[PDB]
RNA sequence: CGCCUCCUAAAAGGUAACGGAGGCGCCCAAAGGUCCCCUCAGGCGGGACGGAAAUCCGCCGGAGAGCGCAAGGGUAGAAGG
RNA sequence: GGCGACACACGUGCUACAAUGCCCACUACAAAGCGAUGCCACCCGGCAACGGGGAGCUAAUCGCAAAAAGGUGGGCCCAGUUCGGAUUGGGGUCUGCAACCCGACCCCAUGAAGCCGGAAUCGCUAGUAAUCGCGGAUCAGCCAUGCCGCGGUGAAUACG
RNA sequence: GGCGCGUUAACAAAGCGGUUAUGUAGCGGAUUGCAAAUCCGUCUAGUCCGGUUCGACUCCGGAACGCGCCUCCA
């Protein structure tokens, strides 16, 4: 590469949030991330959130019933 | 020639997989990464100002290289923009720099973006390159919103040596892109 | 809405005849006059004509739409715009 | 004839500011009632009135069947009421013309 | 992108900067705080990491927010849109569908006046 | 303001009771 | 009304008509010399904003692009960048 | 079923645009009315609307009751904000046979327009204007911000 | 027929290679018992066909239509 014009690349640790830790390089070498590829929820096999639904809506209210036959 | 986390991936846990999955004869039959190409298609900066400069300082920080300007073929009077003008970066990355890349791209990057359900699994060349878009360059985890002043994306090509899309969608798959569907 | 306390409600001269149908082998087109009553997945399948004040519209009952009452989909005032 | 298209021409008569008010009532009446028959209207001389109607007016009456209904209407039209021209509530009798005539042609002239 | 991908702004409190998240308001911004045991009255310029990331983890995983939230009011509209509700219908046309007058007001729902001849 | 019904004066406006004003 | 390009012009040159069509009366301090490097238009697919068309990737593409301006000739094994 | 519609346009109002303000906590001072399928003390469950209980009163006795600005203390720090509360999503309460059209209220989420308003225009001369809350009638509930009331704090200016 | 000039919105009429013409009217509001007058606001555009140019209402060429001038001696 040419000197002078590059920023110079150190062995950088980054950390998640998550105690995550990753040895890469980087511009700076030490970065704190809040998210990572390890405690990522797309990544994370489901790890369906709050969202695990089945909607419930609606016939699967059944809050009733009672209603004659 | 130094050791990158994903890099040892591809030769110990990508290259043996990918023959186990097709077969291939020749050791350079089997797929590798040639480059990736990241472009910013900024043009906001035709007459606006030199906001460039402060875009490629992110982008080197981003890539550890500098970008070279990109000028417009022809003149479009649409784009109030004249043949000649500064409309974009590109960086073209490889060897170590294209793989400590795309290393923090597929790690931290990819996650930090917003409502992020997996990448596309159609955005696939046909002949075995692939192209993603991004819509800000805080994802990546050396620029911050303090050292920011505006949101520009880019377009990052990322290209193989295989001939079909099905022997790129492994590799891209075994390297970690969190494919949507 | 109607209390939950309460049942939920539906005038039963309809929801006799989608189980008497059920029972026999329905599903004939029932004309009501209950917009007033919910929607229950006994129905579901079923194609209610419910009057709007004028004409009796059929609608085809689905499950996206269980809680809901059978007059939100047989509408009273025809629009079209302005102009 | 009953088929073609028509041409309505609706004239204020004796009446001053309220005969072309009632013109004005003539017009919307006949607009409203031509969006009834499917008939399509489209004004081709229009001449108002600060108060709000018209001195005069023609449009024509875009429809299959048009001059077959609207030929009944030719003839002066006679209103009696208590007009908003009056301010001492009298009932006064005016009087708005309407025309009914079949949309001619514009058959091009040249030499035998 | 601080928390729940949202910067919340610092020389203020805790709790009216959590309200600057979609989906947060006066109350889960009293309830995250407590139940996480963070003073609500810190200025954010004065928080360390533990409290940060402990406020997040608790915020992101207990209530759906930002894009979840939007993403799902999105297809609740949109369920009512399709089936053909009469919430439904009148989100299709923009008009008010919590039943108020439209003679008049209604101005935030259909926006600015169209002002036409009359 | 009197209008905001989460607030103690938007429930005197209103004369309800609740949280943000209980009796 | 002088000058340029094509045709008329009958396959060397030349060749007329108040014949058919167009253009010039500039310009460039690089748009000049040399050395070195580079190769188009267009078509399909792919890619945040970004569209028919801005910039990026791939494949096909011998010249249909380009060459300040008319037309003709010439031209990437460069005269083009 | 409609009277409740909605390209628009006017009248009458409410709520605002903020710091002489907003917020929370605690602490005061009214008057006039209403009330036995009624007013509901008090208690418990419920964040709440409320629900279950449950005294007292045919009522200068019992209840509706909190009066509000006010006061003390702390907070917000001049930003579409701890201004503003519109819109919409979701979850509930109650009445009523029945709340789709089309009820009110509660909780969570959303936090729009609006930075004091063009030409123009209304009210008011003293306990008046401004501001502040309270009660009734009608009434199952309520679209009341309306009406008729009731007291609290309380000016400016009138040469002519 | 020749030569010259032009075509712009509801009408009249301009500038301009990139861009709210302008007057009156029309439309919404104010004022007025009402209408005018007046006051606050507001709005609809380049004849057709083909070129040039990054870009044409604007430049070039032509067509249609309108106007002005000429058509004389043989
Ligand atoms: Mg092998
Ligand atoms: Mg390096
Ligand atoms: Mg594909
Ligand atoms: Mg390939
Ligand atoms: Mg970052
Ligand atoms: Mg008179
Ligand atoms: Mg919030
Ligand atoms: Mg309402
Ligand atoms: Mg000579
Ligand atoms: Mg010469
Ligand atoms: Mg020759
Ligand atoms: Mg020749
Ligand atoms: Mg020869
Ligand atoms: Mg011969
Ligand atoms: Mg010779
Ligand atoms: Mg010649
Ligand atoms: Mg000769
Ligand atoms: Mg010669
Ligand atoms: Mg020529
Ligand atoms: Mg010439
Ligand atoms: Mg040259
Ligand atoms: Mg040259
Ligand atoms: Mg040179
Ligand atoms: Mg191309
Ligand atoms: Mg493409
Ligand atoms: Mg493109
Ligand atoms: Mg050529
Ligand atoms: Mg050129
Ligand atoms: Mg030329
Ligand atoms: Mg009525
Ligand atoms: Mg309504
Ligand atoms: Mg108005
Ligand atoms: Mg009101
Ligand atoms: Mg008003
Ligand atoms: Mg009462
Ligand atoms: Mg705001
Ligand atoms: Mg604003
Ligand atoms: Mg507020
Ligand atoms: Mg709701
Ligand atoms: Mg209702
Ligand atoms: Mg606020
Ligand atoms: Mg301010
Ligand atoms: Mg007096
Ligand atoms: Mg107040
Ligand atoms: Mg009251
Ligand atoms: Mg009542
Ligand atoms: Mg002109
Ligand atoms: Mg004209
Ligand atoms: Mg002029
Ligand atoms: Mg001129
Ligand atoms: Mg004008
Ligand atoms: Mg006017
Ligand atoms: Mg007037
Ligand atoms: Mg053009
Ligand atoms: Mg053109
Ligand atoms: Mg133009
Ligand atoms: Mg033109
Ligand atoms: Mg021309
Ligand atoms: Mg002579
Ligand atoms: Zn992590």
């Amino acid at each position: 590469m040419k000197e002078g014009i590059h920023p110079k690349l150190v062995p950088a640790r980054i950390i998640c949030g998550c105690g995550n830790v990753i040895e890469t390089y980087s511009t700076k070498p030490e970065i704190y991330v809040e998210v990572c590829s390890k405690c990522h929820p797309f990544y994370t096999g489901q790890q369906r959130f709050v969202d695990t639904e089945g909607r419930v809506e609606r016939f699967q209210r059944r809050y009733g019933d009672s209603y004659r036959k | 020639p130094l050791d990158v986390a994903l890099k040892r991936k591809y030769y110990e846990e990508v290259r043996p997989e990918l023959i186990r999955r097709f077969g291939y004869q020749n050791v350079w039959e089997v797929p590798r990464l040639e480059k990736v190409v990241i472009n910013q298609g900024l043009g906001e900066a035709k007459e606006d100002a030199r906001i460039l400069e402060k875009a490629a300082q992110e982008l080197a920080l981003i890539t550890g290289q500098k970008p070279a300007v990109t000028r417009a073929k022809k003149s479009i009077s649409n784009f109030k923009l004249r043949k000649g003008m500064p409309i974009g970066l590109r960086v073209t990355l490889r060897r170590d720099r294209m793989w400590i890349f795309l290393e923090k791209l597929l790690n931290v990057a990819l996650p930090r973006i917003r409502d992020f359900r997996g990448l596309n699994p159609n955005s696939f060349d046909g002949r075995g390159n692939y192209n993603l878009g991004l819509r800000e360059q805080l994802i990546f985890p050396e620029i911050t919103y303090d050292m920011v002043d505006a949101l520009r994306g880019m377009d990052i090509a990322v290209v193989t040596t295989a001939e079909t899309d099905e022997e790129a969608r492994a590799l891209l798959e075994l390297l970690g892109f969190p494919f949507r569907k | 809405p109607r209390s939950l306390k309460k049942g939920v409600f539906v005038d039963d001269h309809l929801l006799e005849k989608v189980l008497e149908l059920n029972a026999k082998g329905e599903k004939r087109l029932i004309k009501t006059w209950s917009r007033r009553s919910t929607i229950v997945p006994e129905m579901v399948g079923h194609t209610i004509a419910v009057y709007n004040g004028k004409q009796h519209v059929p609608v085809y009952i689905t499950e996206n739409m269980v809680g809901h009452k059978l007059g939100e989909f047989a509408p009273t005032r025809t629009y079209r715009g302005h102009g | 004839m009953d088929e073609r298209d028509a041409i309505v021409e609706i004239r204020a008569g004796t009446g001053g500011e309220e005969a072309a008010l009632f013109a004005r009532d003539l017009f919307n009446m006949y607009l409203r009632f031509a969006e009834e028959m499917g008939f399509e209207t489209e004004v081709l001389d229009s001449h108002p009135t600060d108060l709000g109607g018209f001195s005069k007016v023609v449009f024509e009456v875009r429809g299959p069947g048009a001059y077959g209904t609207f030929k009944y209407e030719s003839g002066v039209h006679r209103v009696q009421r208590v007009p908003v021209t009056e301010t001492q509530g009298r009932i006064h009798t005016s009087t708005a013309t309407v025309a009914v005539l079949p949309k001619a042609e514009e058959e091009d002239f040249a030499l035998n | 992108a601080r928390i729940a991908g949202v910067e919340i702004p610092r020389n203020k409190r805790v709790d009216v900067a959590l309200t600057y998240i979609y989906g947060i308001g006066k109350a889960r911004a009293k309830e995250a705080l407590e139940k996480t045991g963070i003073n609500p009255a810190t200025r954010v310029k004065d928080l360390t990491e533990a409290e940060v990331v402990r406020l997040r983890e608790y915020v992101e995983n207990t209530w759906k927010l930002e894009g979840e939230l939007r993403a799902e009011v999105a297809a609740n509209i949109k369920r009512l849109m399709d089936i053909g509700c009469y919430r439904g219908l009148r989100h299709r046309r923009g008009l008010p569908v919590r039943g108020q007058r439209t003679r008049t007001n209604a101005r935030t729902r259909k926006g600015p006046r169209k002002t036409v001849a009359g | 303001g009197k209008g905001d019904r989460r607030t103690r004066r938007g429930k005197i406006w209103r004369g309800t009771y609740g949280k943000y004003r209980p009796r």
